[PDB]
Formats: C-alpha cells, sequence, structure tokens
RNA sequence: UAUAUAGGCGUCUGGGGGGAACGCGGGGAAGUGAAACAUCUCAGUACCCGUAGGAAGAGAAAACAAAAUGUGAUUCCGUG
RNA sequence: CUGCUGUGAAUCUGCCGGGACCACCCGGUAAGCCUGAAUACUUCCCAGUGACCGAUAGCGGAUUAGUACCGUGAGGGAAU
RNA sequence: UCUACCCAUGGCCAGGGUGAAGCGCGGGUAAGACCGCGUGGAGGCCCGAACCCACUUAGGUUGAAGACUGAGGGGAUGAGCUGUGGGUAGGGGUGAAAGGCCAAUCAAACUCCGUGAUAGCUGGUUCUCCCCGAAAUGCAUUUAGGUGCAGCGUCGCAUGUUUCUUGCCGGAGGUAGAGCUACUGGAUGGCCGAUGGGCCCCACAGGGUUACUGACGUCAGCCAAACUCCGAAUGCCGGU
RNA sequence: GAGUGAGAAUGCAGGCAUGAGUAGCGAUUAGGCAAGUGAGAACCUUGCCCGCCGAAAGACCAAGGGUUCCUGGGCCAGGC
RNA sequence: GUCAGGUAGAGAAUACUAAGGCGUACGAGUGAACUAUGGUUAAGGAACUCGGCAAAAUGCCCCCGUAACUUCGGGAGAAG
RNA sequence: AAAACACAGGUCCGUGCGAAGUCGCAAGACGAUGUAUACGGACUGACGCCUGCCCAAGGUAGCGAAAUUCCUUGUCGGGUAAGUUCCGACCUGCACGAAUGGCGUAACGACUUCUCAACUGUCUCAACCAUAGACUCGGCGAAAUUGCACUACGAGUAAAGAUGCUCGUUACGCGCGGCAGGACGAAAAGACCCCGGGACCUUCACUACAACUUGGUAUUGGUGC
RNA sequence: UCUGAUCGUAUUGGGCCUCUAACCUCGGACCGUAUAUCCGGUUCAGGGACAGUGCCUGGUGGGUAGUUUAACUGGGGCGGUUGCCUCCUAAAAUGUAACGGAGGCGCCCAAAGGUUCCCUCAACCUGGACGGCAAUCAGGUGUUGAGUGUAAGUGCACAAGGGAGCUUGACUGCGAGACGGACAUGUCGAGCAGGGACGAAAGUCGGGACUAGUGAUCCGGCACCUCUGAGUGGAAGGGGUGUCGCUCAACGGAUAAAAGGUACCCCGGGGAUAACAGGCUGAUCUUCCCCAAGAGUCCAUAUCGACGGGAUGGUUUGGCACCUCGAUGUCGGCUCGUCGCAUCCUGGGGCUGGAGCAGGUCCCAAGGGUUGGGCUGUUCGCCCAUUAAAGCGGCACGCG
C-alpha cells in the first residue's frame, strides 16, 4: 500500500506554476484599532484562516479570505493571519493540497494561533484529517456563519430556527469534532456556542447526545410549523389589501438597515456587521405623490449561501416573492462588486423557481459611496447599467431613488379621467383624499379636474364621469 | 469521571490533655502541638515535635506573658 | 552337525480355584485442610497386585549408652 | 537404614558405630541361616450377657429376602 | 442389543421414460474428425410405489405416544436400504464435523467405592416459667452478605459512689454570628491623581492640557467551607 | 442414665381429603334384529342381514415370548 | 423374509371385490356456543399477511410446437 | 437441514520403505500383502478468465487493468396509484479487495429475496352442512393444586399494584353451561444480571510431566597413525 | 625441598582410519515340524563398537495435567483509586464517612547537624558611570507583609530567619512518668553514669522549627562475644549483639512461583444487586401561565412575543434502588375493550388586521364518530386515493 514515499521530496503536487508545498501564506490579515484587541483578558482567540484557491484568480483568490477575515473579526477573535494554495485538485481528504499538515500545524505554533477555520463544509473525516495534525479547535466557514446568526439571535423566530440549522448541521458530522469540543467542553466559555452565541442561551453546546439532538429537531420543526402559521396570520393586510411593496435585497454590509432609515425616518438598528438585521423589518412609506406602499429589508446574503441555514432565509425568500419591485443594494468594499451582485442574484433564481410567480421588476443601488470607488470615479456610475446611489456610509440626501422607485413599480392605479361635481359641501374630500390629487385643476363651483382613482371609486364616480 | 482528590491523612490527636488546674506528675504531657501554639513558663519544657511537658510535680495553669499563651507548673502545697 | 544341546517320547510327584477379618512385600490416588493454591496435609489411608500362617513379620548385636565398676536378641503394651 | 547407575578395598597394627569431619577412647565384629512366648482378627461353632431394638425400630431381610421388582450390565432393592 | 463408523455373509428396490459408449450401413473427405440411420442399453439419469429420511402446515402438548398422527414433501441402481454375526470403551471411542452420538442424560457415560466429599451459601433445629438485655459501630482483612479484636449484654469475683444530675469555681477553642482600612481574594459608585495620549505655545527642554484612564491613596456600601482584627451559646477536661 | 418433647426441613413411611362423581374411557370400519344361555345380556352362542381390509387388517417362516394352544370348570382380581 | 386372485390400470398406486379374516371390548341421545376434519359458497381475486402460510388450481394418454442461454449433455414434460 | 460438512479438481509439506504417520510401556499392529503415478498430513473446493521496456548482471520494479463493487454519493429513470428485492446509463485517483484470492458460469436446490399469469373463504365478511368431542342420561373413574374461608366493588392505606385493613357502595340461598380480567394463577429453589463454587476450552499465565532432542558414563573391544 | 630449563623410562585422554569377537538386521537357507509369514537354534550375507537400552545431564515442549487470574464500586464492566503527610468538609476538646474540594511523599544535608557569639528583612522614598523597574552602594521610612531545602498548615522579628569560630551529641548503658491507642505499630520524655563538643562559667547537644521520606514475621548474608559444642579435645552448625536483603506500592504484607473465554455452560444463593413492570423526584420532557422590549402598515397584547420569572402532568430521556430472581413471560400486530379531555369532525359562543367566500385565536362542550392501501421489524415515519374527520393520551408502554 505505501509506495515511493518521496511526494514532498522531489515530486509536486500540483505545482503547475505556484503550487506543492508553496502555501503562499501571504495577506498575513490581522488589523489593529487603537490596540488593546482585548483590554483585560482572552477576547480574542488569535484565529488563523484557510483558503483552497480553485476556478478564478486575484479577482476572486484573496476575495474568500477577504470575506472571512472580516466574518471571524464579527464573532469577535483576532485573525493572525491566511493562508491558501493555487490547489488544482481539492483533496476529498482535506483539499488543501500536498496534505501539508506538519508545515501548517508548525506555522500555526510559530503563531499564538489556537484556533483554526475553514472554507465551505467539510465532512466529518474531511475535518477530522486536520483536527488531528493540528491539534487546536477548528471551525468551518459554515459553523462561523452559524455562529453569527446565533450569536445575534435575537427573538423566538430565530433562536429556533438557528438552532434547528445548528442542529442539522450537526447531523452528518454527529461523530467526531463534536465529541473532541465536548470533550473539553466550553471550559468556562467555548468558542461556539450555542442558540443564542453571545452568552446567555445556547451556553452549554450545540449537540451533545444524539437521542437528544433529534428530539429537539424534531421539537424545532413542529415550532417552525407553528410560526409558519403566526407569520402569515400576521402577513394578512398588506394581502388583503393589495399594497405594494418593495424589498432591499443587499448582499450583505450594503447598508440596507441604514438606508431604510433613510427615506422613512425608520430608526432601524445599522451595526457593523455582515449579519446585522436579523428579521425581516418593514415600514409603510409615500411615493412621490402618494401611494402609502410598504417597504422592507432582507437579512444578508453571503456568497455560496450555506443550504444548512434556509429556515432562517426563509421567511426572507417569502417576503421577496411576495413583492413587486426588488431594489438591490451593494456595498462599495470589494473590488468585484460585478461579483458580489451576480452571486447574490444567483439566489433569487432558485427562489423564483421554488415560488415562481414572475420575474419582478428591478432596480440598483450601492451604499458606501462616500467611500467606496475611491480609485473608482464615475465609470460605475456613466458606463455601468441602471445603478443610482447617495447613501453614503453614515447617511446622505436621496434625490431620485424616491422617483424612479415609484415610476417602476406597479401602475396599477388607474389614471382615466374622472368628474367630480359638487353635490354635497365636500364631496370632491372623498377624491382628494383618495387616489391622490393629481392635476388638481380647480375651477369654480362644481370644480372640474383630472385625478387618477382607484377601482372603487372609479366605479363608483362612473356615472358622474361627464367628458371635460 | 475520576476524582483527582479523595486523599487524607491520619488522626495525630493534638490538642490539650491537660486542662487548667489538673493536678500532673512529671513528665506528663501536657500539650500535643504543631508549632508553637503555646510556651514553657516555670517547670515547663519543650520536647522534640513541641510537645509541652511538666518538668514538676504541681498543677496546671495557662497564663500569658510579653503577648504569648504559656503553661506552668504551679507547685502545689502539701497539705 | 561333529561332539552336544534345544526339542521329542514315556513314567513318578506336586500346583491350578475359593474363602470375613488379621500378616508380609510392592504399586498407590483424589475430594478435603491450608479460609485460594503448587511444597505440604489428606496419606502411605482408599484401591490394586504378589503371597502365605494359624497367626504372620522381627529376632541373637558390625546394638544402645556415656566415662556410669553401665544395660545385654526380638516383640507388644504405658510413660517419656 | 535403604533402591537403581558408575567405580571399587583390607582380615585383626583388619573393619564398622558413637548424628558432617578429624585424633583418643568406648561398643561391636557386615556382607550366611533358622527360632516358640508374650501380640492382631472372626467365615464358622458352642455357652452366656445386656440401666440394647421390639415391627416406620433392630440386619436390606421377625413373613418369598438379596426374594418380588427396576436396569442390557455392573448394580439398586423393598412391604407384609 | 440404542446410536457413530468399520468388517464377514445374505436379502430388497412395482411400473414407465430418455438413450452414452461400443458395433453395422450410408455421405464427407487422401484422410479421419464430422454428418443421418440402425442395434446397444451406460447413468451417484428422469417420473413414481415398496423401503429410507424428515421440508411445510394443522392436531396432540396431565398426548394414542417421554418425539407421534393426518395431509402435502425428498431420495428411490446408489456415497442406496436392510437382516444375521462381529470390532472400536471414557480424557477413551466414532464422527461427509453438529461439540454430534456412545442404552430416553454427554463441554468427558454408567455403577460401586474414597464418602457421612466440601459448600464464607439456603433451609431446618422439638416442653415451660422467672430475672437481666443488646447491635447493626471503629479498626484490619484475597476483605465488604464472612471473620478477629475493641465497643454495647449476662454471670461470678474485688473495691464501693469512684457512676450520673444540679450549683459554683479553673481552663483551652476559633464554630454561629460578626468584621475587613486587620490578613488572602473578588467587587459596587464617587473624589484626587502619575501613564498618558490628542490639542494650544509649538522644541525634543519648558508651561497649560485634554467625551477620557485608572498608579498610589481617599469616601460610602459589600461578601468568603479551604479569609480572620474578634467571637459567643452548648459541649468537653478537672476541683468542690 | 437418656435414641426425652416437632408444626414447619418443596423432610420421609402409611392412611385419607380438595379438584369431582369432574376429565377420560385410546383412531381414522358399523352395526341390527330373531332365538338361546343364564339371576343378570349392547358386548356371550347360533341364523340371518349390513359394513371393513383384501401387496392385508389374509396365509406362512425367523427372532422374541414360554404354555398364553385344546377340553372341562369359575366368575369379588384384571378387561378402562 | 415367503405367498401375491378378478375387474379398470403400465403398475406391488388407486377403487370395488374373491378366498380368508374382522365389526377390537364403554354405550344411548341430542340440529347449543366453541375446537378438530372434510364439503360448498354469490361478487371481487392476495385487498390478508412479516411471507400466497394454508387452501385452491394444473395433474392422464396420443398428436403438433417448443425460447434466452449452454460445459453441446442440456434447458425440456420448456412454455404453448 | 442450510449459504454449513462432504465432494471430484488443485497446491504445498513429510515419507527410500518391519517408511512417514497412528494405537501400544513394549512386543506388535494398521499404512500394505502397498513402494514416490504410492502413502500420510495441510489448506482450498467442478469448469473458464485472469498483465509489458529495463524487468559474471541492464533499474525502480510495479503496471501504471480488468468482469470491482463498501459506492442511500439522488449519482436519473424502469419496477406501482403509492413498490421493497432489484434492473440499467453517472460521482464514484491511492479506495481496493485480488498472483491465490477474486470475478464469471450451463445444469441442479423441500436454500434465501422478489415480480407476473392462473387459482382460489387468505381476505372484504362471513353463512350453512356432516362427523369427532363439548352438552344430557347410565357404568367405571383419575390428576396437577391446595395455610385458611358463609373468598364483592370504588377511593384510599400498607413491604409503595388489597377478596381479608379504613370509609362508603352493592349484593336473597344453591347450582348449570360458557369467556378468560384478577387471584402478582399452576408448572420449573430465574436459565437474564451479580456473588461464591465448578467444569471444559485458549495461550508468548505459573508450575510440572509425556514425548522429542543434546552430551557424560555401562554394555564397549584390538591394531594403526 | 628449598631458585630452578630439560630429562630417560612407565601410567593415560582426545581426533582420524580401520578390523571382528560384543551387539544389530522383517536379508537368505536349513532344524524343532506333519501343518507354522510365530518363536527359538545352526549357518551364510550385510552392518558394527556406531545404533539401541540403563543411570546422569542441558534444551524444546498446552501434547497432557493441577491450578491462579484482588477488592472498592449509587448493579457490573470500562475508567479511577488502594500506603504515609497537610488543609477544608468536621457542627470552636479528641475523633468522624462519601468514586467530597485542594495538594504533596517514596527524599535531601558531612552541612542545611552541635554549640558559642553577632545581625535584622520585604517593600517604599531620595542620589548615584555603564546599571535599566528590578544587580552593588549611601541615607531615610519600614514590627513582619521577606525568608524559613521540600506539600499545606501550626509557629518563628525573644527570632526557629541571616553571618562567623570551633566541632561530630547524626553518642554508648538506661529511663521516672505520659500521649495515642482493637492488637501490632507510633510519638514525648526530665534525669543518672562513660567519654566528648562548644562556651569564662551557667549551660545546650541521644540529628534537621514541627508534622511525610516507609514495610511485620519468616528465611537467609556479613562483623564481634566470658554462650553452646550430641563419649572426650576440637571443628561443623546453632545462639546473642550490631547491621544487611522485599514498587511484599493491592503498602497489616494468602504462594518462593500464575493470564484469559464460555451464548455449550452447570451448581449454591440474591430482589442484599440489574434488565421489564410498579413506587418517590421531575433534572429532561409536555401543558401553560407572569412581566412585557420588539415585531405586526400606525398600533405591546387580531396574531406572535426575546432577556427573565412561576407552576401543572407523570407519557419521554433519567435519578433512586422500596416489593418481586424457591420465576411479575419482553416489542409490533390481531380480538375485545373501558376511560381522561389537553377536542380532529359534528354543536354554542367572544375577538378579529371579520366586506362575502373563507381563515386565525380563545372559551364551553367527551353524545357519537374518526377509512382502505404501498413501503417501512422499524420506536416511528414517508407516499397513494378518499372523507367531516382520519384527535392526543392512560389502563403491567391494557389484553400471549
Ligand atoms: N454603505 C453604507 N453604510 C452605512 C450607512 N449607514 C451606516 N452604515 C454603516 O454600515 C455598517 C453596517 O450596517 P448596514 O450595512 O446598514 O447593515 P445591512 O447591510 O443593512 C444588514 P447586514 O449587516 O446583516 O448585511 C454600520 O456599522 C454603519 O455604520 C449607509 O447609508 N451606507
Amino acid at each position: 500500500y505505501p509506495e515511493n514515499s518521496v511526494a514532498p521530496s522531489t515530486g509536486e503536487l500540483a505545482l503547475e506554476d505556484r503550487a506543492s508545498l508553496r502555501r503562499v501564506a501571504g495577506l498575513s490579515t490581522e488589523l489593529a484599532d487603537v490596540s488593546e484587541v482585548e483590554y483585560r483578558q482572552l477576547r480574542l482567540e488569535r484565529v488563523v484562516l484557510v483558503g483552497v484557491w480553485t476556478e478564478g484568480s486575484a479577482a476572486d483568490a484573496e476575495a474568500s479570505l477577504a470575506e472571512l477575515a472580516a466574518l471571524a473579526e464579527t464573532a469577535g477573535s483576532e485573525v493572525l493571519e491566511g493562508l491558501i494554495q493555487r490547489r488544482d485538485k481539492p483533496d476529498p481528504s482535506t483539499y488543501i493540497g500536498s496534505g501539508k499538515a506538519a508545515e501548517l500545524r508548525e506555522v500555526v505554533l510559530a503563531t499564538g494561533a489556537d484556533t483554526v477555520i475553514c472554507d465551505g463544509e467539510l465532512s466529518p473525516a474531511q475535518l477530522n484529517a486536520l483536527e488531528k495534525a493540528v491539534k487546536v479547535k477548528v471551525i468551518d466557514r459554515t459553523a462561523l456563519i452559524l455562529d453569527i446568526f446565533a450569536q445575534h439571535a435575537t427573538s423566538r423566530e430565530g433562536k429556533a430556527q438557528v438552532s434547528l440549522a445548528q442542529m442539522e448541521y450537526m447531523l452528518p458530522r454527529l461523530r467526531g469534532w463534536g465529541e473532541s469540543m465536548s470533550r473539553q467542553a466550553g471550559g468556562r466559555a467555548g468558542g461556539a456556542g450555542g442558540g443564542v452565541g453571545t452568552r446567555g442561551p445556547g451556553e452549554t453546546k450545540i449537540e451533545t447526545d444524539r437521542r437528544r439532538i433529534r428530539e429537539r429537531m424534531a421539537k424545532l420543526r413542529r415550532e417552525i410549523r407553528d410560526m409558519k402559521k403566526i407569520r402569515d396570520t400576521q402577513r394578512g393586510s398588506r394581502r388583503r389589501s393589495e399594497i405594494p411593496s418593495v424589498a432591499i435585497v443587499g448582499y450583505t454590509n450594503a447598508g440596507k438597515s441604514s438606508l431604510l432609515n433613510a427615506l422613512t425616518g425608520a430608526g432601524v438598528l445599522v451595526e457593523n456587521a455582515l449579519f446585522a438585521t436579523l428579521e425581516p423589518t418593514t415600514r409603510r412609506g409615500e411615493f412621490e405623490d402618494g401611494r402609502p406602499f410598504v417597504l422592507t429589508d432582507t437579512v444578508g446574503f453571503v456568497r455560496h449561501l450555506p443550504t444548512q441555514l434556509v429556515e432562517a432565509f426563509r421567511s426572507t425568500l417569502e417576503e421577496v416573492v411576495d413583492a413587486d419591485l426588488l431594489i438591490h443594494v451593494v456595498d462599495g468594499s470589494d473590488v468585484n462588486p460585478l461579483a458580489q451582485i451576480n452571486a447574490v442574484r444567483t439566489v433569487i433564481n432558485e427562489v423564483v423557481a421554488e415560488y415562481d410567480i414572475a420575474p419582478p421588476p428591478e432596480l440598483l443601488v450601492v451604499n458606501k459611496i462616500d467611500a467606496a470607488t475611491g480609485v473608482g470615479l464615475a465609470q460605475l456610475r456613466r458606463a455601468l447599467p441602471d445603478a443610482v446611489f447617495v447613501s453614503a456610509r453614515t447617511g446622505d440626501g436621496l434625490d431620485k431613488l424616491r422617483s424612479r422607485m415609484g415610476e417602476l413599480v406597479e401602475s396599477t392605479d388607474a389614471t382615466v379621467d374622472v368628474t367630480i361635481p359638487y353635490d354635497r359641501g365636500d364631496l370632491v374630500a372623498r377624491v382628494h383624499t383618495d387616489g391622490h390629487v393629481d392635476a388638481t385643476e380647480h375651477t369654480d363651483a362644481g370644480t372640474r379636474i383630472k385625478a387618477r382613482v382607484p377601482a372603487p371609486l372609479a366605479a363608483t364616480l362612473r356615472e358622474y364621469a361627464t367628458f371635460a | 469521571s475520576s476524582s483527582r482528590n479523595g486523599r487524607d491523612s491520619a488522626a495525630q490527636r493534638l490538642g490539650v490533655k491537660r486542662f487548667g488546674g489538673q493536678v500532673v506528675k512529671a513528665g506528663e504531657i501536657l500539650v500535643r502541638q504543631r508549632g508553637t501554639h503555646f510556651h514553657p513558663g516555670v517547670n515547663v519544657g519543650r520536647g522534640g515535635d513541641d510537645t509541652l511537658f511538666a518538668l514538676a510535680p504541681g498543677a496546671v495553669e495557662f497564663g500569658a506573658k510579653r503577648g504569648r499563651k504559656t503553661v506552668n507548673i504551679v507547685p502545689v502545697a502539701r497539705p
């Protein structure tokens, strides 16, 4: 079974140009604000990242690590360094290239480390192969994605659906690393909490006994069954009223909540994190002339949407498929906003595949104008396709986002001319308050005007609609 | 789920063996102690392990001097 | 085969098997006790083989003893 | 004091024992025999005995008893 | 004498099918191989009674019976079935091998003997009244459901209040409580304040500084089995 | 001087209850009548009729049994 | 182990019968539920059930026609 | 009662012949009245298939395929209303496993698991009929079990599941035929689990012995170096 | 014979080659013998002092036998302990369990021991080249906060802490009287003599400031002794004194010497102890509630409702081990049920983000009803086609 064992001796794994024990390990990551990463005690885990170069190049090569460093920071632990490889072939064992297990163990011992991350879901063995070698707590992209939601959880809906997603992510890897984590347990506090992550509930662990895990997944599934009824009951008035609705669809950190605060005077939370707004929240707004429409946010969508966590985004998906006009917020940080938008848009495709109604009208926007395009200039503003953006990284003025949004929203409101006579002392008040008052060509006595009206007011004034 | 603890030591029966106003023969132990909880006064001697023993027949007495409790053997008068 | 012997022939005298115990000689367990177990004990018992006698076996110092002028085959009892 | 295997002496200034052994003393005189009495036991017989049983007892067997009967056999084995 | 295998000598297998070799004839050919036809009747061949076995199901299950019956089943010229007579005997046999069978039992058969095996285990242990009257603890244990010693019972002997209760007197304690600016810890909000940074002069030296920080310290309120500057009540040890 | 005191040992020997006058009275064929016998008859004897086996449930031989064969007599045990 | 009638049959299967031998040893009633052994079942046809378990169904003789594959023997009584 | 044993076939090892091997303390016996084409042991278990340049010394030399199924990797459909066994094209780079183990295989099987046709009381869903019991009458006549007795129910209490105790309810005495919910029903001093003892088995547990083998010496001698 | 090469002759062992008379041959031929594949005898032919057998001896040896294979343990296993020392638990004398909370030990020192004498640190402040926060030095403040070889505690500034001089008491022969104590062990000891050390003397010295640093008996080793000495003198051996050898650590130590399987099992017992069942608890679970931040278009309460808090039921996973092991037979299905309501349908209401059609949630309501199939052992669940619905639960997870 053991053949010539000279592979890292003379042979090269995937060294087309740069691979096979190269471990570029560039881009040392890390970032410092005022120093005092912790200020009293171990508030940083001194984590390290990993990346596997695949289809693509510098356009995306470092993009994975760029996203992961920010995400781990959001979790609240200093990222020491990142490490990738060209990796022509993803080895199912550890898909890391030449199995440089000793090399990575040594380069993580040279650093404080004591925590490692990965990119993509890892099979139980696909991660044990590195757990053994590294001898340190290892938690991959989906584990951290779930831990972020757990930490940020606020309401029963979240504390149940994130819990279910975590249990079901454990399901395929209940053997091995889960027992490895429980062995020493959290030890006061671990690097991965439970249902609420940020202390509080979920302090004990995620998976401890297969029986209890299955029991709790059952109970949680019933709970989401209950919550679906509750949610559809709550979402009655809008569907019963046929009131146009719009949705803020942004990848993450694209200032969706901040934009909502703007344009509606809303006071929703706007925190620095890739997953800040927990549940889709909405508010009534007014178009240019009226139309007391509805505007809702969306929850963060990150590249390679972890399918292990869909119960959380199910509510968001419903709220986007039950809408008319979609406005696509982007974040002006990365270098490939085109990739950001295409990636986030890859999800609406399956959204419509499942709940096919229609392709809703689409509009584009990108926040962070003040800090973005520092070397981009107005190329993305003139040459690039449909897009409007004035929000700043803190807030700005809105000029035509509220005009084109109305011109692109459903125009179901009939605009056929109607004749309103004097009749009662203020009979025209009904039309003035309902159907807007656009073009109030007030004349005299039995004032003659031209304004739009909805289906019931149109049918009520039909007989009185005498041509001009 | 073993326990690291579980060990202990035997019963070193320390403590005062003759209390105030007790008639003693020469050589008897008065307190078995560890260290110098008590000191010797008159007719009281210290042994190897900080034991206190009588040096004359008499009656035990506990007093203080210079800030340290001391044990003494007051000589009983023959009636 | 030569002496000769094996062998053959005849004739005379004996053995053969049984018996309850006891005798002498020879093989000889294990259960058990040891709070387990192997030395050890059980025990030279059980059992077996040989072999008799009215009884057998041992018996006439190449002995004990200790300076006593000692006792004087063997056997079996009682002490030691 | 003895059984097997090797080796292997002197005839009285000889040889053995006297609790390793050595000297002096002391006791015997190996490698040849036979020998009663005191002593162990009751298959059997005769005459008695019992602070022994008295028919579920006393022998398994007071009556067909090693019978009937059970087992291929060794063997077990009643009741009156 | 059952059963496993083996040996000697006998016996049994209704009926009906297919048709291998061998042999003869004819084609194919140098040539046989090969191809049709005939006799022939091989086969651990086929179907199926006797016979042998035991796959399914029902019945029985204090049965008709300590392994059977009914109805279907498998083999049925063969490694076949069976009669009579023999051989292999227990740590041994025999085994197309199941720890199967060896006389209704087999991970070592039966009977008698050693033998009244041993069992820290379970059961049993037979008439009466009077007096006294427990323990379920400590230590040790190839020990924990046993046992030895001590403790606690009873009886005899010796002394006699030494026993015990109450008062008073003489003692050591660090528990309850309480206290922390008295020790070791954590911690609550203020006050001043080095580090300072950043700012105004501008040096960098030298002056103010500065939503702020807490070095030390200060004020008010805290708490602790393994904290104690203190510290009871009971208990205990003597005397009277 | 004791084989001296039983209510228990799923104790042992004998006798007798409860279940209970209860289950069962043993194959898959089947008996009926007339007459007799006799105290007594479904079961015995005779005559008829009906039914069953008929590669036996008929007739022999061997092993095994040991008198069970036949005649006369008898009917308290046995014959479910 | 030996004998092996007649008819239908290939048959020593099966059915009924000859010779021969039996009716073999508790009966008489009674349309109870229920159990066992047989019989039949409308219409559907495995829905039963762990599973077509059991039961049903085909079944004989003579003529036609017989597949995939094959160790060239078969398959094969193919099946129809 | 089978997939297990056997089997014809194959491959190793021992045996040169009162062999090897086995029974026996030995003699002796079988093997064998046989002789390496034979005998004994050991695995496997008809039959077919399994792959090249280096490979008085050429060099990494392991093929680097296959008829490969752990291969629920949805990796799709056929199987039907919904279909398990399966059937076929994909992900199936050390995957795997096989130089002596794997693939195929006609025929066969009271083997295991499925689909179709026919057939049906298996079922929807049961009804009826006959016989043998049951039942009644006559005769004979047991058995296991058994501390007792003119042996209710509810809620409680109790060694924690009450015929037997407490408080209430209900019930005329005695039988017959049936059902099977209790009497922790009968049966067997629980086979499970633990403790103690035992037995048999395994082994590089301990200690012995059989047997084998190594040397000294007796049998055991002479002459030459 | 003392200091001593080689000698002449006679006594011998081994290695090697042979021979024949020991011995061997199931190689032949004859005789007992009429039959004899037995056996013995004669002789021939081959081996041959080998082989085989006796006594002795070293290896291999489950081929066979006798046995061992600990205990605690919130059942057993697995894991972890097993002796000694210190603290808390430990309830102010001593003592006191738990698989309770923390740790150390299996030594070290010839000076870190004895004695005589002298000194006082840590920390802080002020000043000084390297030299700094911290080295050495100066002054001051500094009563214990440094240190005390080693764990923790009790004590130590009177110093037991820090230096120095000299010394070996890290003695021999004892020991009144006590502590602790099941016993065996274990600790203290004033003082007497001999000979020493230190000190002017008085005085202290029988190891370390104290408490751990260890192992019974048996058996045997090594030095000395006025012991004993198997007739006697000796010697052998024994005896006394002093000491030596055990991770006998399972540390009161069965043997000098020892692991496992059993579903092929068996016997004696146990509800002292488990699996099912009941019983208590309710951690877990289910049913809800309290408060309301927030969501819900505005709007806490139509519908939800976080962070927190309180309970009900005894169905889940568990805890305990109270009855039952001289027997309480396990799951799913079938037949037959009966009950609770926490209501799936049918029935009556409130509110509604109730236009109507319908929906949501809550209240009252248990009369009756609540399908057939394919897969799924499946605990269970997925699918198919219907219905008004295909309810949830208890009854030994009802009923063998
Ligand atoms: N680009 C942008 N960023 C803003 C704006 N206002 C605030 N931010 C910053 O962006 C940070 C992230 O908030 P925001 O991007 O609104 O979160 P989100 O993208 O709406 C929702 P999620 O974070 O889950 O993806 C905040 O810390 C805030 O300081 C804005 O108008 N535009």
